[PDB]
């Protein structure tokens, strides 16, 4: 079913300041007391 | 799209090829398929020729207390050797040094 709830709702979009985020696994092998 | 032409008349070359790839990745990751090799016993504290999922060796096994993630199978030193692996029977750790 389609439905059609009013609009966009205005300009939500601010920003922020990502600080250290984003930072996952970059391969699927366990490593320790490294700097890799 | 175009249409493939395929009659038996068609000479080499133009007849239908079945194809088959595979695009199988390995030993960054931990194993899930592989033939049918049989498993033998665990032995400790003796140099022994170890075979882990398609990783032969040689070195003495220690149960290390090193805690592998589940999504990891493998530990590796400075010099990209491997140093540590979970048993594929028993999720133990242990220790590898020749
Ligand atoms: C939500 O909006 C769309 C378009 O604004 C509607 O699509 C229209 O549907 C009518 C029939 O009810 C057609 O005559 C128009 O040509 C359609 N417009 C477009 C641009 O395709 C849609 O019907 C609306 N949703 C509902 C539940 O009515
Ligand atoms: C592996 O599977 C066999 C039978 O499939 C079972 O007997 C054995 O106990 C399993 N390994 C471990 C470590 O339990």
């Amino acid at each position: 079913q389609c439905v059609n709830f009013t609009t966009r709702t205005q300009l939500p979009p601010a920003y922020t300041n990502s600080f250290t985020r984003g930072v996952y696994y970059p391969d699927k092998v366990f490593r320790s007391s490294v700097l890799h | 799209l175009q249409s493939y032409g395929f009659q038996p008349t068609y000479g080499v070359g133009y007849q239908p090829y079945r194809v088959v790839v595979l695009s199988f990745e390995l030993l960054h990751a931990p194993a899930t398929v592989c033939g049918p090799k049989k498993s033998t016993n665990l032995v400790k504290n003796k140099c022994v020729n170890f075979n882990f999922n398609g990783l032969t060796g040689t070195g003495v096994l220690t149960e290390s207390n090193k805690k592998f993630l589940p999504f990891q199978q493998f530990g590796r030193d400075i010099a990209d050797t491997t140093d540590a692996v979970r048993d594929p029977q028993t999720l133990e750790i242990l220790d590898i040094t020749p």
